[PDB]
RNA sequence: GAGGGCGCUUCCUAAGGUAAGACCGAUGACUGGGGUGAAGUCGUAACAAGGUAGCCGUAUCGGAAGGUGCGGCUGGAUCA
RNA sequence: UUGAGAGUUUGAUCCUGGCUCAGGACGAACGCUGGCGGCGUGCCUAAUACAUGCAAGUUGAGCGAUGAAGAUUGGUGCUUGCACCAAUUUGAAGAGCAGCGAACGGGUGAGUAACGCGUGGGGAAUCUGCCUUUGAGCGGGGGACAACAUUUGGAAACGAAUGCUAAUACCGCAUAAUAACUUUAAACAUAAGUUUUAAGUUUGAAAGAUGCAAUUGCAUCACUCAAAGAUGAUCCCGCGUUGUAUUAGCUAGUUGGUGAGGUAAAGGCUCACCAAGGCGAUGAUACAUAGCCGACCUGAGAGGGUGAUCGGCCACAUUGGGACUGAGACACGGCCCAAACUCCUACGGGAGGCAGCAGUAGGGAAUCUUCGGCAAUGGACGAAAGUCUGACCGAGCAACGCCGCGUGAGUGAAGAAGGUUUUCGGAUCGUAAAACUCUGUUGGUAGAGAAGAACGUUGGUGAGAGUGGAAAGCUCAUCAAGUGACGGUAACUACCCAGAAAGGGACGGCUAACUACGUGCCAGCAGCCGCGGUAAUACGUAGGUCCCGAGCGUUGUCCGGAUUUAUUGGGCGUAAAGCGAGCGCAGGUGGUUUAUUAAGUCUGGUGUAAAAGGCAGUGGCUCAACCAUUGUAUGCAUUGGAAACUG
């Protein structure tokens, strides 16, 4: 964060694909079991892949309608 | 030499200039009730008659120079020092 | 950008320079209570005529003090 | 669009008069809970019910239904629930539908819809076309001889109130409206209104 | 200094045009005076809002119609009335 | 000769420098408090007349809960 | 002209009370899905920087003047006509001197916190070509000069010597005086004062223009300049137009007076001189922040909130500052200066600013395309013709929004083959269903047509002024005459096969939609309560379902609920709260009654958004949605009455 605030935002899903010098996505989220944070990260991104036919929307977390 | 205003001056001393105080009640909107509100109106003298007391009225007019923005040239009310 | 800077210069240039030719028209100024004095004086908005810029109240104004006492 | 009548058919047991026909037997969900029993509902539940079974039986989506329903819902006359089940009739299909030639509102909207029938002078691709009363309804006899027409549209049948019946020509005109005197289902403003229009 | 013109009003292939008392410096389409009249040429058709009266004000003032507007005043007779002031 | 550009100094004068600030941000060795997390360790307090009931404003002594005292009130008791 | 709550300190309740959330709107994005057509809309974003096009010309009815004519006659050579003598004009773009908008059109909100914005008055502060149109002549001569001679310089850039034309240039100078003043009287006249005539002043032209023809005079225009209207402006004032008094004393031309310069004008508008005030604790200055308004989203309204796109005003033009011209600019595409970039430089010099439309590079959520023409207007000149216009009209990009239809319909349902659960039954397919009968929404193809996108400016006829004059021309009452870009355009026939054309979200509740289900507080899910530690409707997981649709859902913003600043529509004993108590400053409130007053208060006339927008109606891209229209609906204001209340 350039304007000196939280080094944290939430990962959602299991798993993740990126690593240091890679652009991040800023979920507007909050969690009350999760502490010190203000923001999560939106995953379900366009460097995110996943398993779709989730039982939630099946193209969230690097998902998408299955092409078989 | 149209329109119309009335009020004690704050200030009999100076030359060919003179204010006004002004009474209006203007509407709050929230509240509703007119409240008072004193406008100043520094103008004309004829012959510097300045008094505590009385009252001059305006000329929607030329100004006279700077901040003299009407003509008060009638005093219509005249009071008496006490 | 095509012509108009001729347009700017050639008229600038011009008429300033009847204004070169208005200056000490108006100016070079005794009192000289005489007819001839004041149609010099009095002529000065009128000297060139369609460059002169005998313009909208000038004449009067520059007769507020050539009227006051212009000899 | 185009969708079943689960939820019409087996969630209330009564496909109305967008389709008309009672289904038969096994009236639940079938699949999982078919055989499994039954649940229950809420005022929340029959304004549910209620939007779902006017709006959902007859062929009407939800984007061109609220927005049309809030055009229901204009005047401020009282009751405005004539001003609201009285445009219950003014789609082309329905009208067809009470002249009782096709089986569904859903076929006068197909073989209404596909140009068939000309209803004056326009190749009619709107079967929600608003009806005013006291007009014709011109009909096409290349529609007339259409063998799904000739099949079920033009195999004749009784017919409602409110229209006259061409049965000839297969034609009619809006006499007057029906309402809540001519048509009842358990229709509620505060089911359907008070589900939409600002739930109130 | 006066003009008189339409209004480009309308669809992508239905215009409508809006006769308004203009001048040489007044934007057709923003700022205005009044307009006097609404106008419809070829559906369906000649169709126009005509009071023949604000037009003899601005003809008393002088204004210039346009093509159309012109020849509609040709078509209104306001011009065989200016041979009657003649 | 008039007048004229140039001839011809000044006025205002855009910018740049100066000085002595003030404002506001960034920034900072070390450092005061506060919050968070351990479940270390010190302690009996505050809670029952909670183990000296307190609770204030104030002075003053403690590692710390805290104490001593000035005066006041129950948001205090056995019931005085 | 209206009104729900949820889950939450709950050992158990109420109340104070916060936290939770549904609904809608978005110049939004994102995972998915992306049908078509119609209607719209789209750097909110770095006043960032710009190779890349276009954005304002005009006329030969003034003028110079090359070229074509050979305006082929002149030896029109003898080539059997022409190399030419080339007859002087279609004289060729017919360059460049002249006029016009140059201030159009168009953006961009950087700034700007109040005479800027939006109402009302006034020129007793004023202007106004371009239009309607009044008197009104189109006097009067002269002279350098673009171009052309033309010699040069210079790397270019850009100039210079050099004489002369032309003027639809200039200029003196009588002729123009109600213009301004010079006068003499005053009806009037208001602190200023305004207003009729009573004596003297400045100076005009394109003697032009095309022509016409003639009672030899008639049309389009500039100065003659008024005679007004009209337009578009000018400034002053009333009104409301952000927050910080941890935004206190502030102010030096400051505030008055006199004079002068200016201006279209009173006006420290300026400046000189002489006076010292004035503002301000009932918010002046200083700082942040802001383009403003009509309007518009939400709220039942009260209102909150926004200023997008549209329209108006204001402001701006890399930055800053001047100033000429121009009737009007301190001027997107004027100038000059500076600075900052950039380009060329042989280093001696020159040149420019996409916050114009495009488009490029920046940066993101944020591309409209480096497309056509101006017919459909709009403007500019031009007698007309004509000309140009990235204005506009259109086409193409964006599901980015709104609508509308649809991918099948009808019969036929058995649990049917089929999936899944399964206590082994039952159950999906719910009216294509497994079949059957057909059909052309949108698209298949053949395409008939192919949408009117359209008015006369150009010529004729005829009428009027009938223009000393019929001429000619002008007014404008007719016909002929092109009115293209979406174009074979929507529409329509032949309609092809059900065949080409529905998916997204959600299921612990919180609000409707739970069992197979690895799990095992594990991984994960979540706005709140939360969950998951062995069979979790929470999760991964399949089936069934619950709501919607070419859009679903997600967060980013805002409104409501929230009465959660409670005027409408609060509380203060303990739950948050009465100063630690007195005065007697403002300020607030007023015992009774007589009368005036109408100030406020109610009634009537007056202003009111050009509009656009609501309440209705009409037509229509069908009908849709929404557009076009038509009214209605308004402190926008000023003026008569009312003494019942207050003052």
């Amino acid at each position: 964060l350039s304007n000196l605030m939280e080094v944290t935002a939430y990962i959602p899903g299991i798993g993740h694909n990126l690593q240091e010098h890679s652009v991040v996505l800023l979920r507007g989220g909050r969690v009350k079991d999760l502490p010190g944070v203000r923001y999560h990260i939106v995953r379900g991104a366009l460097d995110t892949a996943g398993v779709a036919d989730r039982k939630q929307s099946r193209s969230k977390y690097g998902a998408k309608k299955p092409k078989a | 030499q149209r329109k119309v205003y009335q009020g004690r001056v704050v200030s009999d001393k100076m030359d060919k200039t003179i204010t006004v105080v002004v009474e209006t009640k203007r509407n709050h909107p929230v509240y509703g009730k007119r409240i008072n509100y004193s406008k100043k109106y520094k103008a004309h003298d004829e012959n510097n008659s300045a008094k505590t007391g009385d009252i001059v009225r305006i000329m929607e007019t030329r100004p006279l120079s700077k901040d003299k923005h009407f003509r008060l040239v009638e005093i219509v009310e005249e009071a008496v020092i006490i | 950008a095509i012509k108009r800077a001729e347009l700017n210069k050639i008229a600038n240039e011009r008429n300033a320079q009847q204004k070169s030719a208005m200056r000490t028209l108006i100016k070079k100024f005794e009192a000289a209570p005489s007819e001839e004095l004041y149609r010099a004086a009095s002529s000065t908005i009128d000297k060139a005529a369609s460059k002169g810029l005998i313009h909208a109240n000038k004449a009067s104004r520059d007769k507020a003090r050539l009227a006051a006492k212009l000899g | 669009y185009t969708g079943p009548s689960w939820k019409q058919s087996r969630r209330y047991g009564i496909s109305l008069t967008g389709s008309g026909k009672e289904i038969a037997r096994r009236n639940y969900v079938p699949g999982q809970h078919g055989p499994n029993n039954r649940s229950k509902l809420s005022e929340y539940g029959l304004q549910l019910a209620e939007k779902q079974k006017l709006r959902f039986t007859y062929g009407l989506s939800e984007r061109q239904f609220r927005n049309l329903y809030v055009a229901a819902t204009k005047v401020k006359e009282g009751t405005v629930g004539y001003n609201f089940m009285t445009l219950l009739e003014q789609r082309l299909d329905n009208v067809v539908y009470r002249l009782g030639l096709a089986t569904t509102r859903r076929q006068a909207r197909q073989f209404v819809n596909h140009g068939h029938i000309l209803v004056d002078g326009k190749r009619v691709d709107i079967p929600s076309f608003r009806v005013q009363p006291g007009q014709v309804i011109s009909v096409r006899e290349k529609s007339m001889k259409v063998p799904a027409i000739l099949e079920a549209v033009e195999a004749t049948k009784g017919r409602a109130n409110f229209v006259s019946f061409d049965a000839d020509k297969l034609e009619g005109t809006l006499v007057r409206l029906p309402e809540r005197d001519e048509i009842n289902p358990e229709i509620n403003d505060a089911l359907i209104v008070e589900f939409y229009n600002k739930m109130m | 200094s006066v003009k008189i013109r339409l209004t480009r009003m309308g669809s992508k292939k239905k215009p409508f045009y809006r006769i308004n008392v203009a001048d040489s410096r007044a934007p057709r389409d923003g700022k205005f005076i009044e307009t006097v009249g609404t106008y419809n040429p070829l559906v369906t058709e000649n169709q126009v809002t005509l009071k023949e009266e604000r037009v003899l004000e601005w003809l008393s003032n002088g204004a210039q119609p346009s093509d159309t507007v012109r020849n509609l005043l040709s078509k209104a007779g306001v011009m065989k009335k200016f041979h009657e002031s003649k």
